[PDB]
RNA sequence: CUCGAUGUCGGCUCGUCGCAUCCUGGGGCUGGAGCAGGUCCCAAGGGUUGGGCUGUUCGCCCAUUAAAGCGGCACGCGAGC
RNA sequence: ACCGCUGAAAGCAUCUAAGCGGGAAACCUUCUCCAAGAUCAGGUUUCUCACCCACUUGGUGGGAUAAGGCCCCCCGCAGA
């Protein structure tokens, strides 16, 4: 079903096609993507994005619903940029900005610094709460998955870095 | 994981999927991770 | 920025430092050198610098080798060797005719010293590879220093390539790593290098700065 | 087979076309014309190609 | 008396084969026949007939995705445990001319005259060859229709 | 297969190879609080001690060790002892 | 091995089918050594850079030399 549904475009000032290619630009930075070769991307009446396919294969149905939710991440990620929201639990654990970087005090014998790459901006809101922002959904969630594995998963005291709202498993201990 | 040539779901929320050419069981309870090898 | 010099080993002696410990040094005359040729990557394919060393009579050097010095404007020397640099920024500090001396090394720096090890002749297996031999008694017939077995049986019907055996030993290029520089004497042109330096007392020695530090 | 393929036909179909036209030249002399007289070998290709059936894959 | 060629009758020429999308099996076969002279009607298996082959663009040959990972190249040095192995995918980065040249030299006959045949083969990686003093004519792959 | 000869245990000497891994290296699960473990998966680069008893292999014992691995190679190796 | 992010076929979900990461004494570079007999026999330089004779006038035979090396001589911590 996904892929058989158009892409709503709020602004999309240069949603273009140049020989099996696509680009986007708007209030934020620009983003590029190349759809796989059987899947054609085309226009609706509103200048929007509607993708097509040859019909009923094992491999063309897969690349169609895939390549819908990759093009729509561009026109969402430029208008409404993605922010992952993470929290710090445990007694004595905290987080600060050393400039553009992000230090952690996770019970180690050294402060763990995380060098922020291009396109990613860190921001804290509390000593136990912070956010990771950007425009690319894969590039944001890759950085937020590096921070989640900074400590070993601890099922006894809950000491670690988490996503907000998620519920890790807990054991009884002694 | 458990590495046994016979894998099957144990509880009612174990999915049974296929990745990288081998059949494995993922779940929420971590003692139900199984694969074939 | 790997510096290097050619020199002559002069023997060993001992010296005392500030903590009143004894330090076995090995005197190396890091003599005056000169460049005579620069290997550039666009002309020769790599980056290096020749170094000429040693006093010699100008009649003992033949006409093919004399003319290689006339193209550089240097009197003929005895030895001639290359210092291998990295693959970029070749000769911004080496010119043809530049005099290199012994005080390019600082006190307390580390050096890597390469020369030719002393010869030991046709050496048996207990000296060359450190075997054990059979016993000295308890019946051992004529095998007191012999290597024993050298293979299996009908499988495999061959001695493997690389089996350790008797043969000549010495005359090998041996590099000794991370030697401490106790004192450089700029008045005499002498490095006091802590430890052992391979060679007979008078052989050629290349003293290069360490990479392992 | 080397000289049939300078005249865009396989050896597979040259022997078929020279039996469908009644040319009983043996392979010794057919390989001696190919070296010594090449214009007399193109004519034996055009005899064997024209005498070949039109759909060579259709059953007889 | 069938024809056996004299010395001084084998006339050689210069071909150049581009390899921009050609698989390694189609190109090693068409270079092996062209070096030995199977395409010439004056063929004799004991005479080094055949032309020169210049293979340009060997870093762009068509090898599948599952062969740049799992197809191995073995050498043995003679010393025990001296078996080494490198994948095709880590030979197509350093020495891409050796991958095309190994596929040709396994398709020549295993005899003495193939060591003179393989002296007529130049394999390069880029699109540029030094043999412009000669005039190499290009050679495209053709299949005779049947 | 070998009877017009293929010299057999154990030890010494020198090896080489497999991984069904003893130590060290990387992990999942745990009836894993920690420290130590149990179990499974990945991994063969190097290391794997010296004595008492016995012809011994094996095995028990002593003092250690990061550990004192299991096997193939004519139960490797007597034109080497 | 194991852990992932994005993400369908399968409106959910899933480390995967397109695509991208983290990952060990194993592998490959790095460090030491041998190595162009690597017959694809390599590279940058320097020196000599020259005569005479006969014949069946040949990528022919000889002779005499340059640059240069070897033998002999004095030896070595180099060595059967
Ligand atoms: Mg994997
Ligand atoms: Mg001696
Ligand atoms: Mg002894
Ligand atoms: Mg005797
Ligand atoms: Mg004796
Ligand atoms: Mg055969
Ligand atoms: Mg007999
Ligand atoms: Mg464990
Ligand atoms: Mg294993
Ligand atoms: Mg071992
Ligand atoms: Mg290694
Ligand atoms: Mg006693
Ligand atoms: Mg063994
Ligand atoms: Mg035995
Ligand atoms: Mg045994
Ligand atoms: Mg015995
Ligand atoms: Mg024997
Ligand atoms: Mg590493
Ligand atoms: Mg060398
Ligand atoms: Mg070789
Ligand atoms: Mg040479
Ligand atoms: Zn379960």
């Amino acid at each position: 079903r996904i892929g058989k549904q158009p892409i709503p475009v709020p602004a999309g000032v240069d949603v273009t096609i140049e020989g099996q290619s696509i680009s986007v630009k708007g209030p934020k930075g620009t983003l590029g993507l190349t759809v796989a070769e059987p899947i054609k991307v085309a226009r609706n009446d509103d200048g929007a994005i509607v993708v097509t396919r040859p019909d009923d294969e094992r491999r063309n149905r897969s690349l169609h619903g895939l390549s819908r939710t990759l093009v729509s991440n561009l026109v969402t990620g430029v208008t409404q940029g993605y922010t992952t929201k993470m929290e710090i639990f445990g007694v004595g654990y905290r987080v600060q900005l050393k400039g553009s970087n992000l230090e952690f005090a996770l019970g180690y014998s050294h402060p763990v610094v995380i060098e922020a790459p291009e396109g990613i901006t860190f921001a804290v809101q509390a000593p136990t709460k912070f956010t990771v922002s950007g425009i690319d959904k894969q590039k944001v969630g890759q950085i937020a998955a590096n921070i989640r594995r900074l400590r070993r998963p601890d099922p006894y005291k809950g000491k670690g870095v988490r996503y907000e709202g998620e519920q890790i498993r807990r054991k009884v201990g002694k | 994981v458990k590495v046994n040539p016979s894998v099957k779901p144990i509880c009612d929320k174990c999915r049974l999927i296929r990745r990288h050419g081998r059949v494995m069981v993922i779940c929420s309870d971590p003692r139900h991770k199984q694969r074939q090898g | 920025a790997r510096k290097g010099i050619l020199g002559t080993k002069l023997g060993m002696t001992q010296v005392f430092d500030e903590s009143n410990r004894v330090v076995p040094v090995t005197v190396v005359k890091a003599g005056p050198n000169v460049v005579t040729r620069i290997r550039t990557p666009e002309r020769d394919g790599y980056s290096a610098v020749q170094l000429a060393y040693g006093e010699i009579s100008p009649r003992k050097v033949n006409k093919p080798l004399t003319g290689q010095y006339t193209a550089a404007g240097v009197n003929p020397r005895r030895y001639l060797a290359e210092l291998r640099l990295d693959d970029s920024d070749a000769a911004t500090e080496y010119q043809v005719g530049q005099e290199l001396t012994a005080e390019i090394f600082a006190d307390g720096s580390y050096v890597d010293v390469t020369g030719t090890s002393k010869g030991k002749g046709f050496a048996g297996t207990m000296k060359r590879h450190g075997f054990r031999g059979q016993g000295a008694s308890h019946g051992a017939q004529a095998v007191h220093r012999r290597p024993g077995s050298i293979g299996g049986c009908a499988t495999p019907a061959r001695v493997f390539k690389g089996t350790r055996m008797a043969g000549r030993m010495g005359n090998d290029r041996v590099t000794v790593l991370n030697l401490l520089v106790h004192k450089v004497d700029a008045e005499n042109g002498v490095l006091l290098i802590k430890g052992a330096v391979p060679g007979r007392t008078g052989g050629l020695v290349m003293v290069r700065s360490a990479i392992k530090r | 087979n080397a000289a049939a393929r300078l005249n865009d036909i396989t050896y597979n179909r040259l022997i078929q076309g020279l039996k469908a036209a009644g040319v009983e030249v043996d392979r010794k002399n057919l390989a001696d014309i190919a070296i010594s007289d090449p214009a007399a070998f193109t004519a034996l290709v055009d005899v064997a190609r024209a005498a070949l059936p039109e759909d060579v894959n259709a059953p007889s | 008396p069938t024809y056996a060629p004299k010395a001084g009758d084998t006339t050689r020429s210069w071909y150049v084969i581009d390899a921009t999308d050609v698989v390694l099996g189609r190109l090693a076969v068409a270079a092996a026949n062209l070096l030995r002279g199977k395409h010439k009607p004056t063929f004799a298996p004991n005479v080094d007939g055949g032309d020169f082959v210049i293979v340009i663009n060997a870093d762009k040959v068509a090898i599948s995705g599952d062969k740049l990972q799992h197809k191995m190249v073995y050498r043995h040095s003679g010393y025990p445990g001296g078996l080494h192995k490198r994948t095709i995918g880590e030979l197509m980065q350093r020495h891409p001319d050796r991958v095309v040249e190994k596929a040709i030299l396994g398709m020549l006959p295993k005899n003495r005259l193939s060591r003179q045949i393989q002296r007529k083969l130049r394999v390069y990686a880029g699109p540029e060859h030094p043999h412009s003093a000669q005039q190499p004519v290009p050679y495209e792959l053709k299949q005779v229709a049947q």
